[PDB]
């Protein structure tokens, strides 16, 4: 979309009728754009987050432009867009004991104590370690469900 | 002040069309905050800016109004939760 703007642009150039100031006026709504961008993509850089760990970042950068709402389109059908997968191997494990986690970046784990207490559930095992919370791979909206999920 | 000092001469309208498009940044500020409950400024060169939620910062004009603004859109930072 960026490129579509700047060839609309190229048309008004190749048009004899541009000028500094005007093409001014006309790149500051795409520059708050670059600006949100970069600074979220600075962001999620530096704390090498994945998972649930930069889906609580744009939880948080939803909730933090709303005065003009220019951004905040942006903001929300990101967190919607990044939120997709993550929703579905949800549902997996609410619906259904089965879960495929293909990679490491959920909130539920699991490491089997099977091998520990075999053929027996006279342990309680599956409430002790073996179907266990990552902390940090909540996105920090669920967490007021989050012993009820598990 | 310079308004209220001359407004019965021929300098009245060039006082007041630089005064009616200088305040409007600060007419667009106090439009903001009050009913989206989201302030804005250009370099802080005005004072006024933003658990128990009452923890937040706070540093002529109608100033009848101007500390009543301040109440008025933390209020609406609290509904919006």
């Amino acid at each position: 979309e960026h490129l579509i703007l700047v060839s609309q642009l190229e048309q008004l150039h190749r048009q004899g009728l541009l000028s500094l100031q005007k093409l001014w006026f006309y790149i500051q709504p795409a520059m708050r754009t670059m600006d949100i961008l970069a600074s979220l993509a600075t962001s999620v850089d530096k704390g090498e987050c994945l998972g649930g760990s930069t889906l609580s970042l744009l939880h948080d950068r939803s909730f933090s432009y709303t005065g003009d709402s220019q951004a905040q389109e942006l903001c929300l059908y990101l967190t919607k867009a990044a939120s997709a997968p993550y929703f579905e191997v949800l549902e997996k494990w609410i619906y259904r004991g089965i879960i495929h986690d293909p990679y490491s970046e959920f909130m539920v784990e699991e490491h089997e104590l099977r091998k520990e207490r075999i053929q027996e559930d006279y342990n309680d095992k599956y409430w002790d370690q073996r179907y266990t919370i990552v902390q940090q791979q909540i996105p920090s909206f669920l967490q007021k469900m989050a012993d009820k999920i598990l | 002040q310079e308004a209220l000092h001359n407004c019965s001469n021929e300098h009245y309208p060039v006082l007041l069309s630089l005064l009616k498009t200088s305040c409007e940044p600060y007419t667009r500020f106090i439009h903001d905050w009050v009913y989206s409950g989201v302030f804005r400024d250009a370099y802080g060169e005005f004072m006024i800016q933003v658990k128990l939620y009452w923890t937040h910062g706070y540093v002529v004009f109608l100033k009848h109004i101007a500390h009543d603004i301040y109440v008025c859109g933390k209020t609406i930072n609290l509904l919006k939760l």
